């Protein structure tokens, strides 16, 4: 059963926009960002940066 | 002189119509909707409060 499931929206940073996403065509595996007055990341699977 | 008569005059077809415009009104019917609400509460109890 779920006992809950939390859903955000995260900014993509610039330097993930220019070097990532415009010059090699992906994206990074894990989301670094500010919410709610405090920096938290997420990897995705929970593995490695990829 | 020779001056011209009264013109023929306009002929009239006597007769019934219908006006019909474009329909912008959507198509409506009934529609029932089967569904759940599935709430799970997180409750932390403390001394005197919850």
């Amino acid at each position: 059963q779920f006992m809950g499931i939390f859903e955000d929206r995260a900014p993509v940073p610039f330097e993930e926009v220019i070097d990532k996403i415009n010059a090699k065509g992906v994206c990074r595996s894990t989301a670094k960002y500010v919410r709610n007055n405090m920096e938290t990341t997420a990897f995705h699977r929970d593995d490695h940066e990829t | 002189r020779r001056c011209p008569t009264r013109p023929e005059g306009q002929n009239y077809t006597e007769g019934i119509a219908v006006v019909f415009k474009e329909n912008i009104a959507p198509y409506k019917f009934k529609a029932t909707m089967y569904y759940k609400d599935v709430t799970v509460s997180q409750v932390w109890f403390g001394h005197r409060y919850s």
